[PDB]
């Protein structure tokens, strides 16, 4: 009957509960000022991995993903290996946020960066994609 | 509706194609088809039955074994042919029914579906179970119609000896017999090979099929049967002719004790089986005896013919008395070793035998009925070709 | 040195005492028991009795009682009564699968984790003739994976799907008495949480005391080995790893871990205690379609002698059928670039 | 199935496991002088195309081990007639054949030693062989009006055709 | 091309990472055993749906959870006889799932094929290997559908001249 | 089998055993067939009112007054001769044939019963193909109802025949591969330059034309060495079965592709059970 | 000697004893000359005359709680106050074991499996044995059957074919809380059970909930245990607390679902008979 129709469970208690972004500025101005590898850097700094909003998350995306964007080619693998291993982990999971979201060619960038950020995170960094509760 | 539906009944040896309605089928052809051995139109460049036996730049294939499909590619092409042009029926205006050997799978209906439905268009499709037809068929004869009976299905791969109980199969108690049409030409083959000669080798086997489709049958007694021959020659010996397609020359054999030897195989499987030994009687009288006790008599008083190889002359009285037989003894020595109640055994033989199945198929598709337990095109899309997996009664 | 017992996963393992035998469960109902003749490997029991897939067995060495949990909720202890293993039930009141069991050091408790996000510690009383047990609730909110116990038999490691590694006590006043004080905590009354570590991501698969027990070391899914000091206030060193996760570790010196999982092959890692960082010095074995020793996942490893102190032979069985021995020396002077503490 | 000797009285006597019965005959030998107009060798010549089919075969009496026998030499005697030409020549025949020396129960080449029981002594020995060439010598005697169609020179193919079959696989000669 | 082969390889690091699975016996019904990744009763054993894509049309979503994985599809369809032409093979395959043990009878919404692979796959057989398929599988369709492209054309070229040249 | 066949078997082989049983002497035997043709054509054989020594063969066409107004009955008439009767109540045309009183060569006229449907649909086009000839101009298009939702239009003009085909595709996906089918027919001229001019819209008409996203329209476009009196028939045999001709392969490109996918997947599965251990 | 005879198979064996020394099958019994401490159902005739919901509760240690026995012929809630039953509010249900075995041939038999319901009786009874189980969420359930194949299970028949099992693992024994699934007028064993509490001494309801404990062959499908916690706190939250949301939290429900309550009630005589 009508009492199957509302999900018990919802209510239960046992059931598991899990427990700003980068400086826009400072990033464009690694980018003028041609220092790409700082851009990244900067790009990567201050995370939105704590607050609740898909809008302040997007435009970290968006910033991060801009500057992936100007990279040329032949720059990705040097910058990469510039940082350490949780910048390496954070730039997968922009690398993945990107996948979500196609553009002119974006993807085919976006590919050549996934080849360099596996090539000094290892599998393991992307693991640490699908494991994080927190995220970008 | 305006137009009948498609009848067509596959089998090992042939398959009995036509409209719903109709006595007989309008073909009965060999269930095989000749291609060469894909680009262009290749897939198209085939013949079926009698037309792809004889190919000189073709290879024929039996697309059926033991009663069931065994190549899908060729078969879904035959039916090409059996649609577009032996029946001549467009497919999206005729509704279906195909038929089944007992024990095909839920698989295998769904590929069949999937071919009707996917290929073929077809606006209806019933996968009807070949005994039940059967059954159905047998009412021909029987004022009191019932689906509760056991079916002796004798083609051409292997025999089938099936126990039905109202329109339902027993299938846990099924019993093949590895003797059939095919194993009866071939020991009339050898029977004429050791006596008469003249035979064109190429024509052998087509020689003992003739010689058993057109001269066999069932006596009561071998030896007794062996001296009405050797007695009297004059009466029991007749001649069969033939002509020889490489020399065009006509040539002619006595035909002989092969006329009663080739049906007995049946009753005495070991005379060509070395691996078979259990008389046909007894077949099914075990398959009857393993069937539920309350639908054990009406079982041994409903036993159903169906099929080419049952077409011999007194296979049912024979049967029928041999059973009987073993079931007295046993009713008899358990009196002895003590009152059981005599059992009522029956062998139903009609005119409806060499296509029963078919036969019975097309009864059931000209009815309101099979209109309804019909799954249709629209069924099949929305939920799927599993529908297909089950076909009512 | 690799055999193979079956094609299909060994689910879990347990050795005796002696090394002499080995107790498997070849992914199924039951537990294989094989001894060694030789050079070969013989089977000499089978102890059948759970309805569902063992998960964890243990093998308390001085007693020679054999201790097995499984998907059927149950638990049977195995006492050898002359010639075969006779299993005597424990009620674990637990609704859910147990997942994983290890016996108390001190062979009077042992305790089973399960997806009832309980610790269901056990003890006989030899007056009623059976096993009861305590549980272990809070703060536990989803299944444990896995448990070790600190040599002291009161202080128990933890690993669960709710992403966390803790301590907890569980002190049995009926069996045993106030354990002496421990750099994790004076105070440990049962089921007292000594301490939980800080991550809120990866199932942690498996957790390990060290020799003395001032730290305890564990493995997740999100790639990473940890390791938690007693003796500098609790603080935790994290390695993130560039491989596959791992799904078993075991320390064999104070300040070493060796650690197999999804890359199907032993690793090493080193803690600097004066630093207080952990360090890849790892990939043991040296070189289906692997290169490795194992040709799937290694679930499972143990020390075979020397202990974990100073461990000279270690086992591993994994979900390839595979059990392997390693040979901690042969393995430093096969590869001249290893550490070791 | 197989068809068995009905000859079996209360009082037939034994040579071996085998039955001694009675056959009308002018040959020599210890078969019982039969009265009746029926014997072993022709109820064993009425059912030899029959039985040669068979592969499996019962033994119930002592008499089905007699009945077997001739229709195993029937074969024999086929084999020679196939190649004759002549009634006459077939007689002659059938004479030496049936003076050949075929083996008898308990020696190599008997088939059937399983089933037949060996003679228990050399007077069983001469007795028994000397009844199964009595057999022989009848069995071929009679088998030769059968097997020429009036028409001499003519061995049947109607009895020819058999040449090749054994009864339950097995041969005298074998 | 020039975009395949980072696709793929992208793709295959993916898999890798998310192919590792061990038995789970659930934790919400006494004795059950499920695909966590499709009961999703329980949010601490699901892991983040990840997406890798070529460009706007072809992708692949990949959801991890403790012992199961879900894989799907969007595969490459250029005009309209493809779409339909990827359709039907697509149905061929999932009504024979069952033989295809890691094919779920029905994809995702919004991509043309799924898989589910189980502990128990991963079992029985070498993860590396189903790794392999899949990325095989991606490969072989598209040239599979590229073949039947031909076919079609080409027969119906063949058919069209038949019976024009009889007139 | 690329081109569809134009006679019914059921028919000639229906009435060859009957004149093979006739000839020899045999006691006719009673026959009752019931069976169909494309475009919903009917057929009947019986024995009327019984006597086994007569076999009728009736034919029912939903759509034959419309053959009818443009010379059918004349045309039928021609070929039949004394065969044809009284159409049987529920059909349009009947031939008779009475087993005692067969011609010299049976065969023959085996053959023409077997072409009854056929020569039901020839004078459509003998009217139009005569116009054209006799450079008759202006004359009204015909307008042929062959399927309860298709149709067929002749016309004629001053140096060819037009005949268009009004077909609808039931499965959807059906269109896309009929698209392609029409486009090589569309290109055939690259073929045979001599051959008819095959043109082909979409969903809207070259009346009551109906327009809609599964309705095809075909257009043949039929020349004098087409139409003259010695194609005529051949000519005419091919166009009458194009529709159907198109919807057979239509369904033969699909039972093809379908091997492509039993070999496929076949593939795939030997795949994977080498992923076995 | 302590020998409980069930409608379908009986059991028997001693004192003190652990598991019934013997298990085998009886039909003398439904729910004498043939039939030739003993146990008796729920609404025993006097004319044919300790209780079994009695000996349940007694094995778990316990004098107060309901017993949800379900069997092979009938499914019985014998609720038992502080020492003995009350047949008062004791209910039958018409479904159990061969309900649910006869369901299974049906639906065998729907997906194209020639299987009679006489002679493959015991065959198919063997199948539900160990394939079958009770689902949690029905939609859930679906959803796996009808989009992945996950839940399809080979099993051999006794002439070597082998057919297939999926949904119907969970769909037979559904049977069980929608009775209308196999023509039998009801409410469901779950709504039953609550129902039967409610219908109870205010007192001791809160009692009664918190010692629910399961007996019986038809008892032991998995999932069984927390289909039963599901329905009730449902049925609790509509019923009971209006749809108050926040009070859900209060019901203590306990269903007591022993590794031995296939034979829980001979596991009581044994030890009830040592006592
Ligand atoms: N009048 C007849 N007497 C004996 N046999 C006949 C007769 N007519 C046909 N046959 C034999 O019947 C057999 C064909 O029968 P049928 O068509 O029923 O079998 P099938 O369906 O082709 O094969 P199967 O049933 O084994 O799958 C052939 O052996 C044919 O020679
Ligand atoms: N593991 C199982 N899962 C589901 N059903 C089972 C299982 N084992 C046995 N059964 C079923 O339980 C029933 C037998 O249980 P039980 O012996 O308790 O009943 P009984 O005492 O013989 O009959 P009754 O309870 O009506 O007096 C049968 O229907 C049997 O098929
Ligand atoms: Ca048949
Ligand atoms: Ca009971």
């Amino acid at each position: 009957a009508r009492f199957r129709k509302v999900d018990v469970d919802e209510y239960d208690e046992n059931k598991f509960v899990d427990e700003a972004g980068p400086d826009e500025g400072e990033v464009d101005s690694c980018l003028r000022q041609g220092n790409m590898t700082a851009a990244l850097q900067a790009a990567l700094k201050n995370p939105p991995i704590n607050t609740k909003s898909q809008a302040v998350k997007d435009r970290a995306g968006s910033i991060v993903l801009k500057v992936l964007i100007s990279f040329k080619a032949n720059d990705i693998e040097k910058a990469v290996q510039s940082l350490d291993k949780n910048g390496v982990d954070l730039l997968m999971k922009y690398i993945y946020k990107g996948f979500e979201s196609p553009s002119d060619n974006s993807s085919a960038v976006l590919l050549q960066w996934h080849e360099k950020a596996l090539a000094a995170g290892g599998v393991g960094s992307i693991v640490r994609v699908l494991t994080a509760r927190k995220t970008v | 509706g305006r137009l009948p539906a498609c009848v067509v009944d596959c089998g090992t040896g042939y398959t009995k194609l036509g409209y719903a309605g109709n006595t007989e089928p309008q073909f009965i052809i060999p269930s095989c088809i000749a291609i060469k051995e894909m680009k262009g139109v290749d897939d198209l460049d085939f013949f079926i039955g009698d037309e792809a036996i004889e190919k000189p730049t073709y290879a024929t294939k039996w697309p059926i074994r033991h009663g069931i499909v065994e190549d899908w590619d060729l078969m879904e092409r035959f039916m090409e042919q059996v649609i577009f042009k032996y029946l001549r029926a467009e497919p999206e205006d005729h509704y279906f029914l195909l038929t089944e050997p007992p024990l095909n799978t839920p698989e295998n209906r769904e590929y069949t579906a999937e071919i009707m439905f996917e290929s073929f268009n077809v606006p209806g499709l019933y996968i009807a179970v070949q005994a039940v037809l059967a059954l159905a068929a047998s009412w021909t004869s029987v004022g009191e119609r019932t689906l509760t009976g056991t079916v002796i299905d004798s083609g051409d791969g292997v025999t089938h000896v099936i126990p039905v109980a109202e329109g339902y199969v027993i299938g846990s108690c099924i019993k093949h017999i590895p003797i059939a049409g095919r194993d009866i030409t071939y020991f009339i083959q050898q029977l004429l090979r050791d006596r008469e000669v003249g035979i064109p080798p190429e024509q052998s086997l087509e020689t003992a099929k003739a010689v058993k489709e057109r001269y066999s049958y069932v006596c009561p007694d071998l030896v007794k049967e062996f001296n009405k021959y050797d007695t009297d020659g004059s009466k029991w010996i007749k001649q069969y002719t033939g002509i020889n397609a490489i020399s065009k020359k006509e040539f002619s054999i006595d035909v002989g004790y092969e006329r009663f030897l080739g049906p007995e195989i049946f009753f005495h499987p070991e005379f060509a089986n070395p691996d078979f030994t259990q008389p046909i009687s007894e077949v099914v009288d075990e398959v009857i005896q393993n069937c539920p006790i309350d639908v054990r008599r009406p079982l041994y008083k409903n036993i159903v013919l169906s099929g080419g190889s049952t077409m011999f002359r007194d296979f049912g009285r024979r049967l029928q008395r041999d059973l009987k037989r073993t079931v007295d003894a046993r009713l008899k020595l358990s009196e002895e070793l003590s009152k059981p109640k005599p059992i009522d055994v029956q062998v139903i033989t009609h005119h409806m035998q060499r296509y029963a199945v078919w036969f019975g198929g097309s009864m059931l598709a000209s009815t309101p009925e099979f209109y309804q337990v019909c799954h249709t095109k629209k069924d099949y899309e929305e939920i799927g070709p599993s529908i297909c997996r089950h076909n009512p009664v | 040195a690799y055999h193979s017992f079956l094609v299909e996963p060994i689910s879990c393992h347990a050795w005796n005492k002696d090394r002499t035998q080995i107790a498997i469960c070849p992914n199924n109902h039951e537990v294989h028991i094989y001894e060694k003749s030789g050079n070969k490997w013989v089977q000499v029991h089978e102890l059948k009795e759970h309805n569902g897939q063992v998960t964890g067995v243990d093998w308390a060495p001085d007693s020679n009682r054999i201790v097995t949990c499984g998907t059927d909720r149950n638990a049977y202890v195995w006492t050898l009564k002359g010639r075969t293993w006779k299993p005597t039930l424990v009620i674990l009141r637990i609704n859910r699968a147990a997942r994983c069991v290890r016996w108390a050091p001190n062979e009077k408790k042992f305790a089973v984790g399960s997806g009832s996000r309980v610790i269901s510690i056990c003890y006989f009383e030899q007056e009623n003739d059976w096993w009861v047990c305590k549980h272990i609730k809070k703060p536990i909110r989803s299944t444990v994976l896995s448990l070790d116990w600190h040599p002291n038999s009161v202080l128990l490691a933890a690993g669960s799907c709710d992403f966390k590694c803790r301590i907890f006590s569980a002190y049995i006043k009926e069996v045993e008495e106030r354990p002496a004080p421990t750099p994790w905590g004076s105070k440990m009354p049962f089921g007292e949480l000594m301490f939980e570590s800080s991550s809120s991501c990866g199932w942690v698969h498996g957790v390990c005391f060290s020799a003395n027990g001032s730290r305890v070391a564990w493995v997740s899914h999100d790639s990473t080995v940890c390791l938690a000091d007693a003796d500098k206030k609790m603080a935790v060193a994290t390695l993130a790893s560039e491989t596959l996760p791992l799904l078993a570790v075991t320390f064999i010196t104070e300040s070493s871990l060796v650690a197999a999982g999804h890359d199907c092959f032993p690793v090493l890692f080193t803690y600097d205690s004066a630093a207080g960082k952990l360090s890849f010095g790892g990939r043991l074995d040296v070189p289906a379609g692997l290169d490795s020793l194992h040709k799937n996942s290694v679930s499972q490893i143990s020390v075979l002698s020397g202990g974990k102190a100073k461990c000279s032979q270690f086992c591993t069985t994994g979900m390839d059928g595979g059990m392997s021995i390693w040979d901690v020396r042969s393995l430093e002077s096969a590869l001249k670039d290893l550490k070791i503490v | 199935p197989a068809y068995h000797s009905s000859l079996m009285d209360p009082d037939t006597k034994l040579i071996g496991n085998m039955a001694l019965l009675p056959i009308r005959s002018q040959f020599k030998g210890p078969a019982p002088r039969e009265t009746k107009d029926t014997d072993i060798v022709d109820e064993a010549i009425y059912y030899f195309k029959a039985n040669v089919f068979f592969k499996n075969y019962e033994i119930k009496n002592e008499a089905d081990r007699t009945l077997i026998y001739i229709t195993l030499y029937i074969s024999e005697c086929l084999k020679k007639l196939q190649k004759c030409n002549s009634k006459s020549q077939g007689e002659k025949e059938m004479y030496t054949l049936g003076i050949t020396n075929f083996p008898i129960p308990g020696e190599p080449g008997f088939p059937l030693n399983a089933i037949y029981a060996k003679p228990a002594n050399k007077q069983e020995d001469e007795v028994m062989r000397a009844y199964l060439q009595q057999l022989r010598q009848e069995t071929g005697l009679r088998l030769c009006e059968k097997v020429f169609d009036p028409q001499n020179d003519k061995p049947s193919k109607w009895w020819t055709c058999f040449v090749k079959r054994q009864f339950m696989n097995k041969s005298l000669s074998g | 091309t020039a975009t395949l082969r980072p696709y793929l390889s992208a793709v295959r690091a993916t898999l890798q990472a998310a192919l590792c699975l061990e038995n789970f016996s659930s934790q919400v019904v006494e004795r059950h055993n499920k695909p966590e990744v499709e009961v999703r009763s329980s949010k601490e054993l699901l892991l983040q749906p990840v997406t890798i894509s070529r460009n706007e049309k072809e992708k692949v979503l990949i959801e991890g959870s403790i012992n199961s994985v879900r894989v799907s599809i969007a595969v490459k369809q250029a005009d309209e006889i493809e779409k339909i032409l990827c359709h039907k093979f697509m149905r061929f395959m999932m009504m024979r799932a069952e033989n295809f043990f890691i094919l779920r009878r029905k994809p995702v919404e919004g991509y043309d094929i799924s898989f589910l692979i189980t502990n128990f796959h991963t079992e029985q057989m070498y993860k590396h290997k189903l790794v392999d398929f899949v990325i095989h599988f991606m490969e072989e369709i598209d040239k599979e559908i590229s073949e039947m492209k031909l076919s079609v054309n080409a027969r119906a070229r063949i058919v069209a001249e038949e019976f024009l040249k009889n007139f | 089998m690329i081109l569809l066949e134009v006679n019914n078997r059921i028919i000639e082989e229906t009435l060859a055993l009957k004149f093979e049983n006739a000839a020899a002497g045999n006691k006719p035997e009673a026959v009752e067939v019931t069976f169909a043709d494309f475009d919903g054509v009917l057929y009947h054989i019986s024995n009327p009112n019984g006597d086994k020594t007569k076999v009728m063969v009736s034919i029912s066409l939903k759509f034959y007054k419309e053959l009818q107004a443009h010379g059918a009955d004349e045309l039928l008439k021609r070929v039949y001769g004394s065969y044809l009767v009284n159409p049987e109540s529920g059909y349009n045309v009947s031939l008779l044939y009475d087993l005692e009183n067969l011609p010299a060569s049976k065969d023959s006229i085996v053959h023409q019963a077997g072409m009854l449907k056929r020569n039901c649909f020839a004078s459509v086009f003998e009217k139009y193909f005569q116009f054209q000839e006799e450079g008759k101009e202006g004359e009204n298009r015909a307008v042929i109802h062959y399927r309860d939702d298709e149709t067929m239009y002749v016309e004629s003009k001053k140096d060819r025949v037009t005949v268009v085909f009004s077909t609808v595709f039931k499965d959807d996906d059906d269109v896309v591969i009929g698209k392609v089918f029409m486009q090589e027919f569309k290109e055939g001229r690259r073929a045979s330059h001599t051959a008819p001019q095959v043109l082909f819209s979409h969903r809207e008409p070259p009346t009551d034309a109906a327009v809609g996203d599964n309705i095809g329209y075909i257009t043949f476009v039929l020349f004098p060495r087409h139409t003259n009196a010695s194609a005529r028939d051949n000519t005419i045999n091919l166009i009458h079965t194009f529709r159907d001709y198109l919807h057979y392969h239509i369904k033969c490109s699909k039972a093809y592709i379908h091997t492509r996918m039993r070999a496929k997947t076949s593939d795939f599965l030997k795949v994977l059970n080498r992923a076995r251990p | 000697v302590v020998c409980d005879n069930g409608t379908g198979f009986v059991k028997c064996g001693y004192a003190g004893s652990n598991f019934p020394e013997h298990i085998f099958p009886s039909y003398p019994m439904e729910n004498w000359d043939d039939m030739k401490l003993l146990t008796e159902p729920p609404m025993n005739p006097t004319k044919n005359r300790a209780i079994q919901a009695v000996l349940t509760l007694y094995a778990q240690g316990l004098l107060t709680g309901v017993v949800v026995d379900s069997g092979d012929g009938v499914t019985h809630i014998c609720p038992v106050y502080e020492g003995f039953s009350l047949p008062h509010l004791t209910r039958r249900l018409d479904i159990a074991g061969r309900d649910i075995t006869r369901y299974l041939i049906k639906l065998l038999l729907l997906r194209g499996y020639a299987f009679n319901h006489s002679a493959d009786f015991e065959t198919v009874r063997m199948i539900k044995e160990k394939l079958c189980y009770v689902g949690y969420n029905i939609e859930q359930e679906q959803k796996l059957a009808l989009e992945t194949t996950v839940l399809v299970e080979s099993y051999t028949l006794p002439d070597g074919r082998i057919i297939k099992v999926g949904g119907e693992r969970f769909e037979a024994p559904e049977a069980l809380f929608q009775p209308h699934l196999i023509n039998v007028e009801g409410v469901g064993v779950a709504e039953l059970l609550f129902n039967t509490i409610q219908a109870a001494d205010i007192d001791t309801r809160s009692e009664f909930y918190k010692h629910i404990v399961l007996s019986g062959g038809s008892t032991m499908y998995p999932g069984l245990p927390s289909r039963l916690e599901r329905e009730l706190k449902q049925l609790y939250l509509e019923r009971v607390l209006k749809g108050d949301v926040e009070k859900l939290s209060k019901f203590k429900i306990r269903i007591e679902d022993p590794p031995r309550r296939k034979h829980m009630v001979f596991l009581g005589g044994a030890v009830l008979a040592d006592i």
